[PDB]
């Protein structure tokens, strides 16, 4: 119950998963243009409203 | 009594377009072995 | 923007909860809103109407986090008379993460949300009291 | 033993053996004619000798 | 305040690259560059520029045929767009008009900082110099001025257009 | 304001003889007088297909010869400077990599049309 | 975010400026000379082997070569950073010469007269 | 493409990255940009191939919409200053701009996106090229503007570079993929120091080169680009494959290598700062890539994989052209950590 | 700033929102791409006219060279595109994923 289940569980599995989840989310991209392109105007729309508004 | 060494069960694991493949990405197919795609019967 | 950080922040810790849950659910729906528009860029929604219904569900369920942590935040830092004490971040975080749980349907999910949330949020309260700096000024 | 030409046969190639010790030489000399160059400005500069 | 000509060649020069922005076929994304080459040809003429805009102008009118041609060869369809025969480019072009109106209102009407800083109007007129002096035309000399002067500009510019002839001639090769 | 005059009487001009083109004359249209002509006959295809090009190459080349152009018309103005040997030397530098250019083009069959 | 490159009275790429010429030169039997030898060394022995030769005793003249470019080399590089160390502290000491009022010598008071705060251990 | 042509090609880029350096002009600049992407174009396309032009189109737009970026904060620095000089940008919204140009040239997140698949479009030595040249004319630049950069939109950037380029890393059996993500987490890194220390930020560039300048020449000589092509090597050059792991470990930051030297010099110098949470986060942030690297040292050379029978053909034949600098390459990419205190001559 | 340096900043603004919001053809995204060349021309221009900084006049010029390159460098590349499928629709370019 407690090595070979939840101390795994807890600390290196959930490390785990986690990371594997998230690099499945990162790496899932089409290699469309268009959608690359779209998310630059968002950041370049962000940058310039959150970073650049306040100096 | 010898040292286990990966088999061709274990090679075929690294062999895909992605590790972690999902439903979406199991359709990606890996590249050609050389760098060439075969040209494409788009007549003109 | 940080003036809704500020808005949030300018208001006592224990004081005024309505308006405190009103400026967290501000910052929580920007945030859905930011992560919708991003979500809608990168994966189109082959429809309108479905990448319509996609930015309501992102941005009600960031929305109804900042509100239940801005609420349970403020309610127990007054009624605990403790306030500049992580532990109420931490409720309130925990308490965020036990909705976000709830909205997308998963006890695991919201038992590892309400965890790690509670953890971060006391971290920033922490960060606040002793003048922890994300980004540094380059002083030296 | 070998069947072809194997650019590298008995004799080894006397011009680049010759230009490489040749280089070593040259930099060691140097490296060792500037250090005491280097000390004896040293010393000028600094009144030591 | 002075008849306004320069604030409404910017206009059209905005209406124009919403014209070629919203993305019809090329023939029409062209004829709207052409129009915005004109009008800002005529912007840079009412500021004492003559030379820079009718070279402007000139090349543009040189880069749009050439346009005009490769879209007759590559970039055809069966059914060409313009902007009403399409629910995405008529959105876009309405889109930014209406922006261009909004900015217009709220710069003229009042004043404030729209993304750098702020603006009342008072017109061009205001911003001109009053000198009075000279035979011959600034523009002129210090665009001749290249060739005392911009010697290593000349230098990387000629590199630039020989390698660019090169380029061209390898990345059109095939094999 | 004189050349903004002129230009609006003369598309003027031209748009009230277009007027006078299409409200003057009696007007009989009907489909088999307004279909696409080919002679005597009904287009196999239709006109908005692609046309290959042939001279593609030259038509990227001519863009940058192009540009070539804007480089040298200040060449009256640069002939009054005071160090003419300065200005003669980069004038002449610019126009023999232009034909240096040309004669790389011409060399490696550039100028030649696709088959 | 950019220290000395600012540094008034500097030459853009000299390298080693006359007044380093003011320090002792490093000794040839420098610790860190014998370990730029060495990895000279190493360079040499992992041609050797990459290129399918006896690995102890192939290129002589090669080794060589390899061992006395990485000396040569680590010399001049450890004259130039015992310069710039030299500069860094040579300006530190000026500034604080320049400037006293804040760098205060404060009288230090002794162990018997200053009062610690005692914690046991239990 | 004509080897003469390929080297007036490889000397105009290189000629417009010393243009960009040595400039004090931002025109003058600008035009450096405009001709290392020019020259570049047709490096990429060397060996011509459908994936290929696609690597070559996706370059070009994003360089191109960059450089636009880039003249559009030039002029509006001009606009508010009369000024041409590259000093420090006298408006934020023009130093913003530059910021997100620089960016997008260098591929940091979230512009990051292009940096894959233009390496796996591309042949082993155009990535090499493209992976270690390509990042010194921008760099130089933002270490001429440093202190004018707004510190938390580079911070921003750097972290989202860092967690990006170890989450895409770990899904990749492509070796080019995993040098590109590599590459945006080595970036990330170097930008995260540079408001603080431009020292710093040459440092990690030197020694990121040098890692990347032995991988892609080990790859190239076991010609290599998928991981169980590579995992054949052990049975032609069991050398390669133990000096690609050992090469490996270094580039995941492990002491005593020498990859260990730039995050244990940036990660001190922000604590000089009183930063702490963002070295914290960093660190831990790139267990992520040396996990990558130590799965392909598990394909490649901890453990051996079945091979074929046709290899023994390949046992009869060496290698015909010799790599000069791999050997001083590996060498530096290893051990050099005890040279650390050297990093002052490049101050 | 006076009404017309705002607008030829909004029709930067406009170009390259036009290139960042893709449609199917490559030629309208060059379209923009060169739009966007042409606002910085113009704006340039304005800004050197009104200081009088006559060394200026001859920086439009070289950036008009350039955009020239760049036109042409993507022209060719659109050849090459269309070679391989026919069409110059930037779907077809999706054979390299991240
Ligand atoms: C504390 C104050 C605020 C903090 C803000 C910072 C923290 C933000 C946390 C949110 C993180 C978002 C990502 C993780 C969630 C997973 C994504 C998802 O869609 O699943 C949703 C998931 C279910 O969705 P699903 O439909 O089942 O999808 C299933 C698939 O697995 C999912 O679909 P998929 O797997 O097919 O892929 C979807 C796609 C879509 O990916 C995304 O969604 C994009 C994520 C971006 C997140 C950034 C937003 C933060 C903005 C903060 C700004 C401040 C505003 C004020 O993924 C990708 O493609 C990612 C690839 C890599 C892209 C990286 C570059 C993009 C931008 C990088 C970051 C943005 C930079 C901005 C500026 C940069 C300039 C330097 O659950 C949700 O619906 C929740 C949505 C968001 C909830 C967040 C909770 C926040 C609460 C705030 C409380 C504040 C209280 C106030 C206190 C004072
Ligand atoms: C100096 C630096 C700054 C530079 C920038 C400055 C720009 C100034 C000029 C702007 C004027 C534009 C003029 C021409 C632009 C050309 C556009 C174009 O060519 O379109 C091509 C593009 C592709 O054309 P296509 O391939 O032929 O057609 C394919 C079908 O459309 C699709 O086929 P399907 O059925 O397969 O797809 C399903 C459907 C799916 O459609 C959707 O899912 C979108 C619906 C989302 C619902 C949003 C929620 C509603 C409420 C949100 C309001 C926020 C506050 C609320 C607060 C709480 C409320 C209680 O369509 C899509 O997938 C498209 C997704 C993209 C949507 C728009 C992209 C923007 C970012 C993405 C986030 C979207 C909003 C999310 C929420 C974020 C906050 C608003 O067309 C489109 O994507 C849609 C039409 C676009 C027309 C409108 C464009 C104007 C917007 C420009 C920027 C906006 C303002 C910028 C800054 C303002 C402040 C400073
Ligand atoms: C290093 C050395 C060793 C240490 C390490 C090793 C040990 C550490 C880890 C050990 C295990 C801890 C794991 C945590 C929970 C994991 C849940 C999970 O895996 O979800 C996936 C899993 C997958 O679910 P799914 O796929 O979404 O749907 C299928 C379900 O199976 C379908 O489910 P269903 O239809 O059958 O029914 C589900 C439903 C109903 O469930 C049932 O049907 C059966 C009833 C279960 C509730 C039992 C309550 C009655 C007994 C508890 C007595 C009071 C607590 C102890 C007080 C001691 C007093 C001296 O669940 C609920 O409604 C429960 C909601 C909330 C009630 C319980 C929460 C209480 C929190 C504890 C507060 C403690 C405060 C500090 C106290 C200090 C003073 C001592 O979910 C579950 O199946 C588990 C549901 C039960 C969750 C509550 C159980 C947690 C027990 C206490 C946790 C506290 C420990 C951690 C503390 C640190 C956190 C900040
Ligand atoms: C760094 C220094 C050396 C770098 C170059 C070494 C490269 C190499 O391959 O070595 C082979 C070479 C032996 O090769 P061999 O005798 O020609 O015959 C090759 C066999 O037929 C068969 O050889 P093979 O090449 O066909 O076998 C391939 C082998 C080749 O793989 C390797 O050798 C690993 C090298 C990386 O790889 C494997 O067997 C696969 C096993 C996978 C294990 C994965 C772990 C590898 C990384 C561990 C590296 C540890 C640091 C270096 C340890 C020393 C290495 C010699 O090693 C040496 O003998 C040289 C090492 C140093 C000896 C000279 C030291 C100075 C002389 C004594 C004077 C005392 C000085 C003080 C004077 C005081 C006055 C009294
Ligand atoms: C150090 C290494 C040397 C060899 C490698 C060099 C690599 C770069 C290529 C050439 C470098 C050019 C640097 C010189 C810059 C020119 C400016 C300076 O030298 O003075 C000019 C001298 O100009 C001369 O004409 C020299 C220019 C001749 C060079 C043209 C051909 C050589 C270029 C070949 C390489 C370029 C690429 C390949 C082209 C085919 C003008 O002086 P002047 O007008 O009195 O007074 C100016 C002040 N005023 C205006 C106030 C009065
Ligand atoms: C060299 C260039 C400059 C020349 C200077 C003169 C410029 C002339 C402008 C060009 C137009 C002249 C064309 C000549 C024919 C007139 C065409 C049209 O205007 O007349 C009819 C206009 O009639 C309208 O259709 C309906 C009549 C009334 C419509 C209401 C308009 C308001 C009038 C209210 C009347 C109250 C009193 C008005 C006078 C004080 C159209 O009839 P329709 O059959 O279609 O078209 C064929 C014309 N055909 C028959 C000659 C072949
Ligand atoms: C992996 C380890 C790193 C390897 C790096 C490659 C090694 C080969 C490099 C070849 C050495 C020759 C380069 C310089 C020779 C003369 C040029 C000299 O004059 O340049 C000076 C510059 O000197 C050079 O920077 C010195 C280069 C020495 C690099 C060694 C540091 C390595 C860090 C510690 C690791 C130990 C490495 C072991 C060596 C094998 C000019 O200074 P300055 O123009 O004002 O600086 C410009 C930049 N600023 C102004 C923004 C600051
Ligand atoms: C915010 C994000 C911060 C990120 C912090 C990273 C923590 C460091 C650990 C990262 C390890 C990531 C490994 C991983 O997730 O890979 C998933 C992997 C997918 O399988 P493959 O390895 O590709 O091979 C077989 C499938 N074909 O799943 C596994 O097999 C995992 C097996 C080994 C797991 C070892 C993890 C040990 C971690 C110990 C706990 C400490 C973690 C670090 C953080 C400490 C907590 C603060």
């Amino acid at each position: 119950l407690l090595d070979l289940i939840w101390l795994e569980t807890i600390l290196p599995k959930t490390t785990s998963f986690i990371q594997m989840k998230m690099s499945i989310m990162v790496s899932n991209q089409k290699g469309l243009i268009k959608l690359y392109f779209l998310s630059f105007l968002i950041t370049i729309m962000i940058s310039m409203t959150l970073f650049n508004y306040h100096e | 009594a010898r040292q286990w060494q990966p088999d061709v069960e274990w090679a075929e694991q690294f062999g895909g377009a992605v590790m972690y493949p999902t439903k979406e990405t199991a359709h990606w197919k890996p590249p050609p072995w050389n760098d060439v795609d075969p040209p494409k019967d788009t007549l003109v | 923007a940080k003036t809704l950080l500020h808005k949030y922040s300018d208001i006592p810790e224990g004081t005024e909860c309505h308006r405190k849950a009103y400026a967290s659910t501000s910052i929580g729906g920007a945030t859905g809103l930011i992560v919708s528009a991003y979500s809608i860029a990168l994966k189109p929604p082959a429809s309108f109407l479905e990448g319509v219904a996609r930015t309501g569900r992102y941005t009600f369920t960031s929305a109804a986090i900042g509100a239940i942590f801005g609420l349970t935040s403020c309610i127990s830092a007054q009624v605990r008379e403790k306030p500049d004490d992580p532990l109420n971040y931490f409720i309130g975080g925990c308490a965020g993460g036990l909705t976000l749980g709830a909205r997308t349907r998963s006890y695991g999910i919201g038992a590892a949300a309400c965890a790690y949330m509670g953890l971060t949020a006391a971290l920033v309260k922490m960060g606040q009291l002793e003048g922890w700096q994300v980004f540094a000024e380059p002083k030296v | 033993k070998f069947y072809i030409r194997e650019p590298p046969h008995g004799s080894p190639d006397w011009l680049k053996v010759g230009l490489t010790l040749g280089t070593s030489v040259f930099l060691w000399i140097y490296l060792i004619k500037q250090h005491k160059e280097d000390v004896l400005e040293y010393k000028r500069r600094n009144g030591l000798e | 305040m002075t008849m306004y000509i320069a604030f409404i060649l910017s206009t059209i020069f905005v209406i124009g690259f919403v014209g070629f922005s919203s993305k019809p076929s090329p023939i029409y994304g062209g004829l709207g560059l052409i129009v915005s080459g004109g009008v800002g040809c005529g912007i840079v003429l009412n500021f004492g520029g003559s030379f820079l805009g009718l070279m402007v102008f000139l090349i543009y009118l040189g880069g749009m045929l050439v346009v005009f041609g490769y879209t007759t060869a590559m970039a055809t369809e069966m059914y060409p767009e313009v902007w009403v025969s399409n629910k995405t480019v008529f959105g876009a072009f309405v889109s930014g008009l209406m922006m261009e109106f909004c900015m217009v209102y709220y710069a003229l009407k009042e004043e404030e900082v729209e993304i750098i800083f702020k603006f009342n109007g008072l017109g061009d007129w205001v911003i001109y110099d009053t000198g009075d002096s000279g035979f011959f035309s600034e523009e002129a000399m210090g665009i001749a001025a290249l060739y005392s002067y911009g010697t290593w500009l000349v230098i990387v510019t000629g590199w630039s257009l020989l390698i660019g002839v090169v380029v061209i001639m390898e990345i059109t090769r095939g094999n | 304001m004189n050349i903004m005059l002129t230009l609006l009487t003369n598309v003027t001009l031209a748009s009230l003889l277009v007027l006078i083109a299409f409200w003057l004359p009696q007007l009989n249209a009907y489909s088999e007088k307004t279909s696409p002509y080919e002679c005597g006959f009904d287009p196999m295809g239709s006109a908005r297909l692609p046309f290959s090009m042939k001279f593609f190459l030259v038509a990227i080349t001519f863009l940058l010869f192009d540009l070539e152009i804007a480089l040298l018309l200040p060449l009256p103005w640069a002939s009054q400077t005071n160090n003419l040997k300065t200005m003669l030397t980069m004038a002449l530098f610019l126009l023999i990599l232009l034909a240096a250019s040309l004669a790389y083009e011409w060399t490696q069959k550039g100028l030649e049309w696709a088959e | 975010m950019t220290m000395m490159s600012g540094r008034p009275g500097r030459v853009p790429l000299q390298f080693l400026p006359n007044e380093a010429r003011s320090l002792p030169p490093p000794k040839l039997t420098d610790p860190r000379l014998v370990y730029m030898g060495f990895l000279g060394y190493c360079s040499g022995l992992i041609d050797n082997a990459i290129r399918r030769r006896p690995v102890v005793s192939a290129g002589l003249h090669r080794q060589l070569l390899y061992v006395t470019s990485f000396v040569f080399f680590g010399y001049y590089l450890l004259k130039r950073q015992d310069y710039m160390y030299a500069l860094r502290d040579h300006d530190m000491f000026a500034y604080v010469k320049s400037h006293p009022e804040d760098f205060p010598e404060k009288d230090k008071k002794t162990y018997g007269e200053i009062l610690e705060e005692f914690h046991p251990v239990r | 493409m004509n080897p003469i042509i390929y080297t007036t090609l490889i000397m105009t880029v290189m000629s417009g990255t010393m243009l960009v350096m040595i400039s004090s002009h931002w025109l003058l600049i600008w035009i450096g940009f405009e001709m290392n992407l020019l020259a570049m174009i047709p490096v990429l396309m060397k060996n011509f191939n459908p994936r290929a032009t696609e690597a070559a189109t996706k370059y070009f737009l994003t360089q191109a919409t960059a450089s636009m970026m880039l003249m559009m904060a030039i002029i509006i620095n001009l606009l508010y200053s009369g000024q041409w000089t590259i000093t420090k940008m006298f408006n934020p919204v023009a130093m913003t701009m530059m910021t997100m140009a620089l960016a997008m040239k260098l591929g940091l997140s979230p512009f990051h996106f292009w940096v894959p698949e233009v390496t796996q479009g591309i042949s082993l030595q155009a990535g090499l090229l493209l992976l270690t040249w390509q990042k010194l004319a921008p760099l130089s630049v933002l270490c001429q503007i440093s202190q004018s950069i707004n510190p938390n939109l580079m911070l921003t950037m750097a972290m989202l570079s860092i967690l990006i380029g170890g989450w895409g890393g770990l899904n990749q059996t492509q070796l080019r993929k995993i040098m590109a993500y590599s590459s945006i987490a080595h970036m990330g890194w170097m930008t995260a120091v540079l408001p603080y220390n431009t020292t710093m930020t040459i440092l990690n560039l030197l020694i990121y080169i040098t890692m990347t300048l032995a991988m892609f020449m080990l790859l190239i000589h076991s010609s290599a680009t998928t991981t169980l092509s590579l995992s054949h090597t052990w049975n032609k050059m069991p050398v390669i494959t133990s000096l690609m792991m050992v090469t490996l470990l270094s580039m995941g930051g492990l002491p005593p290598l020498s990859g260990f030297m730039p995050k244990w010099m940036i990660i001190q110098e922000m604590t000089k700062n009183e930063s702490i949470i963002m070295p914290t986060l960093m660190a831990m942030t790139a267990l992520l890539n040396l996990y990558f690297y130590m799965r392909l040292a598990y394909s490649s050379s901890l453990t051996m994989f079945p091979s074929t029978n046709n290899m023994k053909m390949k046992w009869q034949f060496e290698h015909t052209k010799q790599m000069k600098l791999l050997p001083t390459m590996i060498v530096l990419s290893t051990l050099v950590l005890p040279m650390t205190p050297a990093l002052s001559s490049l101050n | 700033m006076p009404l017309v340096y705002m607008n030829i900043i909004m029709a930067f603004a406009i170009a390259l929102a036009g290139l960042l919001m893709y449609r199917s053809h490559l030629m309208s995204s060059l379209l923009c791409l060169e739009g966007m060349m042409l606002s910085l021309f113009i704006m340039s221009t304005l800004i050197i006219l009104n200081t009088h900084f006559t060394l200026a006049n001859m920086m439009p010029i070289i950036l008009l060279v350039f955009a020239a390159c760049e036109a042409a460098l993507g022209l060719s590349l659109l050849v090459m595109v269309s070679n391989t499928y026919g069409t110059d629709y930037v779907q077809n370019l999706n054979l390299l994923q991240c």
